């Protein structure tokens, strides 16, 4: 698109300079200019994708939930009717973040997965796609919302069969797609139980491949361990 | 807390 | 523009809800709309209207000096050459400030100043003035740079004068303005004892008059005279 | 600190 002219070299040099400017949708652009590229993405370029477009979606997200609370306290009995414009703007709001996962799954379709052949890359792919899946899942109703659950767990799935057979169990990237599928059964599937299940057995055997680890490694590793324990302690 | 899921670096 | 076709009074509702998300693009292009609505703004609307273009230029000037840093940094001798990027970047981002300063200052000029008749409201605009000329003055190089100071220098001047004879010395807008006017001398025109000045005789000033004060208003105008005595003591 | 400038509510 607009970043066609651009250098692939230069795109991820803006992306960067984006980031320390804390310019997170125009890093995102960059970052969308460098996959379409055609070329596959090193580990650095790979994180540089997920910290852009995770921060252009906790923005949205974080708004929309301030909206639909707003939305839900006045559809209450004895609310004074204030016309459309709460949901309105909700729904301006809602088609924005549609869109940017829209633009995320899009690229991991077109594509980033098909050409991911190592296990870290796979799995990387593979956990995003589940991740935007789930931030649809999140403002979906009804029929829609099942289809997008469906694709949410199968993405989570093959990661996590791919992570288990290829990947050591305090691998970063395999504990958080495990803490992410986790929070995923209990907050958008129902299963409560499955979430602290999944999240128990990730801690357990991360704990007893610890002394594996290089000091830098073991904190990596013991860093999203612990989110697994926060979570584990909410839920039980 | 409330819930977390996976940081971005 | 965009907002035509929307309800003066649904464009400052979803104003307030954009402040409660924290869009405050959607806010600042929400209150553009009602300003061009064509009706004069209550104290109330115009502190949306600052309110959001303040955020929203406030993340401008963060990024580019944390860009014109960098330049900055690129630009000395022994720095490994790196190309372009740097400073296409920060122009990029400079462009867009620039932008949002010249829509806030259409405004103004079309045409909230020249129907501002009570002081309250045309030094509120005048005080803006000068402001969005200063973020000009921030980014400005050379020629160009004097003719910006020129004009912030004379917006605050007529807030000034129309303040000093229209509102009491403990008035939140008089406190502002003279604290703005105040960093402009020190920071844009290289006059840091005339800053040191005003800060000083708008403090004391100040004092005097807290005795008229019901206890909210005392709360307002001490709250700004801290700001005068934090920069003071900076300064001295 | 760093200088301050007028807030806005
Ligand atoms: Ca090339
Ligand atoms: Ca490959
Ligand atoms: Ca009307
Ligand atoms: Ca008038
Ligand atoms: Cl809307
Ligand atoms: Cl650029
Ligand atoms: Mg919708
Ligand atoms: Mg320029």
């Amino acid at each position: 698109g607009a970043m066609g002219s651009m250098e692939r070299a230069s795109l991820i040099q803006k992306a960067k300079l984006a980031e320390q400017a804390e310019r997170y949708e125009d890093m995102a652009a960059f970052m969308k200019g460098a996959v379409e590229k055609g070329e596959e993405l090193s580990c650095e370029e790979r994180n540089l994708l997920s910290v852009a477009y995770k921060n252009v979606v906790g923005g949205q997200r974080a708004a929309w939930r301030v909206l639909s609370s707003i939305e839900q306290k006045s559809n209450e009995e004895g609310s004074e009717e204030k016309g459309p414009e709460v949901r309105e703007y909700r729904e301006k709001v809602e088609t924005e973040l549609q869109g940017v996962c829209d633009t995320v799954l899009g690229l991991l379709d077109s594509h980033l997965i098909k050409e991911a052949g190592d296990a870290e890359s796979r799995v990387f792919y593979l956990k995003m796609k589940g991740d935007y899946y789930r931030y649809l899942a999140e403002v979906a109703t009804g029929d829609d919302k099942k289809r997008i659950i469906d694709s949410a767990r199968s993405a989570y799935q093959e990661a996590m069969d791919i992570s288990k057979k290829e990947m050591p169990p305090t691998n970063p990237i395999r504990l958080g797609l495990a803490l992410n599928f986790s929070v995923f059964h209990y907050e958008i599937a129902n299963s409560p139980e499955e979430a602290i299940s999944l999240a128990k057995t990730t801690f357990d055997e991360a704990m007893a491949d610890l002394h594996t680890l290089s000091e830098d490694s073991y904190k990596d590793s013991t860093l999203i361990m612990q989110l697994l324990r926060d979570n584990l302690t909410l839920w039980t | 807390s409330r819930l977390q899921t996976a940081p971005v670096p």
